[PDB]
Order: C-alpha cells, then structure tokens, then sequence
C-alpha cells in the first residue's frame, strides 16, 4: 500500500541509494509499479535524473 | 548527394542520440551556473 517515510530520511536513504547504484553501476529490483517503496525511490530517482 | 536518406531504424536512433545531446547540455548549463564562483559567493551570503 502506500505510504511516506520521514524527509530526513528521505535525504539519506534517497540520495545514499542513488550514489550506491552510479558508483559501482548497481542493479535495483524493485516491486515495479509506483505505489509505496517505489514511490520513494522514484522521488530519489527524480532527484537523480536533476543532478547526475 | 550530400544529403542521406535514412530509414526509420536510424531515424529513430538519431532521435534518442538527440535527445540525450539535448538533456546533457541542459545539465552542464546549469552545472556551469550551480558551479560559478558568482554563485557561490551569493548562496553563502543568503
């Protein structure tokens, strides 16, 4: 289901997983659609995809 | 002539070659901006 995580969290976790998937080419299963879990990364990819 | 007729599997291919020339520039432009020493010296002040 959905949900939302804290900001600060969000700033690590995100952008920590980010730079874990450019520095060494990382591979990232996730569950697919945009619900949840993946609803944060792919606000962390969104950031991603800005500076990188 | 010098003009080449292309077919639609490099037509497309010369598409997303575009594309990403277009986004990459779009992001050192604003890399060379977020990167100036102008800048710099402002945010700090702020």
């Amino acid at each position: 289901q959905n949900f939302e995580l804290q900001p600060k969290l969000k700033q690590v976790f995100g952008k920590g997983l980010i730079k874990a998937a450019m520095t060494t080419g990382a591979w990232i299963f996730t569950g697919g659609v945009n619900t949840g879990v993946i609803r944060h990364v792919g606000d962390a990819l969104k950031d991603h995809a800005s500076k990188s | 002539g010098l003009k080449l007729f292309i077919t639609d599997d490099e037509l497309k291919k010369v598409h997303d070659f575009e594309e990403q020339c277009i986004e990459e520039y779009f992001r050192e432009k604003d890399d060379r901006f977020n990167s100036s020493n102008d800048e710099r010296i402002r945010v700090t002040s702020e």
